[PDB]
């Protein structure tokens, strides 16, 4: 939390007393918080995490490989094509 | 005038000043009952006061002699405090039957000279003062024998005779006494007949209230002497007065070097 949008770290830890900066950008890939029930489950409870947490993410992207039929197929086939 | 060395506190004035020091409330801004209420019990250990000399008239100058100097000061202090009691006696005539209640030992306690601030503060620059500190006793350690009056042997014939320590140093004659006889061989050191004296150790931690946070604090390791040897345990947050002290220590090992860094300690005359 005090990572990401605030943009500093704080170390108070003995000791050196600083607030040093990482501003770092970030990625995380995260499963799905128990239960494959990533899919149909709540916009809620899927997530496991809570909360601000969920905030502090400028983007929530979900993957949940559920077809979309039609969409099987061709990535079936597109991946046959790499296996080359 | 009799100067002596770079203390340059004299004998024979100062003595004085000291002297005429005597009955005053006056001032204040006790002294001579709580004196008086001494000399029954025999308790010795006068506790002074401190501040007396400031900013009273005379000695204004011998409490900054006392706190600038106070090695000898307490020394001619308690000189001139039994030479007081003999004043004292003379005065009543015949007292207490007789002249041995004066034989016995007297000293001075100072305690409360200006407000210091902390170990921490101090200045390299005042190594002999009187120091206020304050902190809780981590530990009391086992008591320690000092050396006070040396005693001597050789094989020959054999003779009894012994020197005092004086400084803190021992010096025995090659040869040799009582007589003579003589031969060079080596001095025989009786290591128990010898006198000895109170010297406990005392840690101190310094003001754990008063902390860099989150830095801990820091040791200070008291010596004291004599009465007030064993007369505390541990913990006490309140305060302790007494003379800073730098004495060398030995390193590596053997070698009869000096790690020429001295380690720093007090000697806190009085505790209260």
């Amino acid at each position: 939390h005090e990572v990401m949008e605030q943009q500093t770290v704080t170390i108070a830890k003995a000791g050196i007393h600083t607030t040093l900066n990482a501003r770092c950008s970030v990625i995380a890939a995260a499963n799905p918080v128990f239960g494959q029930y990533d899919v149909n489950r709540d916009p809620h409870q899927n997530i496991a995490l809570p909360d601000s947490l969920l905030s502090r993410f400028d983007l929530l992207f979900v993957v949940t490989d559920d077809i979309n039929e039609i969409r099987d197929r061709s990535i079936s086939e597109h991946v046959l094509r790499t296996h080359r | 005038l009799r100067i002596i060395w770079g203390t340059n506190v004299s004998i024979q004035e100062c003595t004085t000043n000291f002297r005429n020091f005597l009955m005053s409330f006056k001032y204040k801004f006790y002294y001579i009952k709580q004196l008086n209420e001494m000399r029954e019990l025999g308790t010795s250990n006068l506790n002074l006061d401190a501040r007396n000399l400031l900013a009273y008239k005379q000695t204004e100058d011998l409490y900054h002699q006392l706190l600038n100097y106070p090695q000898e000061v307490i020394s001619i202090m308690d000189q001139t405090i039994k030479d007081c009691m003999v004043s004292l006696i003379v005065d009543n005539n015949l007292d207490y039957d007789l002249d041995e209640i004066e034989t016995k030992f007297y000293k001075v306690r100072p305690y409360n000279v200006g407000s210091c601030k902390g170990m921490r503060e101090l200045n390299p620059n005042d190594i002999d003062k009187l120091i206020n500190l304050k902190g809780l006793v981590l530990r009391s350690t086992p008591v320690i024998p000092d050396m006070k009056v040396a005693f001597f042997k050789c094989n020959v014939c054999d003779h009894t005779m012994a020197v005092e320590i004086d400084r803190g140093v021992i010096q025995e004659p090659a040869r040799c006494e009582r007589i003579d006889c003589n031969e060079p061989n080596s001095m025989s050191l009786i290591h128990n007949r010898c006198s000895f004296a109170d010297k406990q150790v005392i840690k101190l931690q310094e003001t754990p209230d008063f902390v860099p946070d989150g830095q801990t604090p820091h040791s200070i390791s008291l010596c004291v002497y004599d009465e007030l040897v064993d007369s505390c345990r541990a913990g006490d947050r309140i305060e302790v007065t007494g003379t800073f002290r730098s004495i060398p220590i030995r390193a590596n090992s053997r070698q009869r070097v000096l790690k020429s860094l001295y380690k720093t300690y007090v000697d806190v005359v009085h505790v209260k």
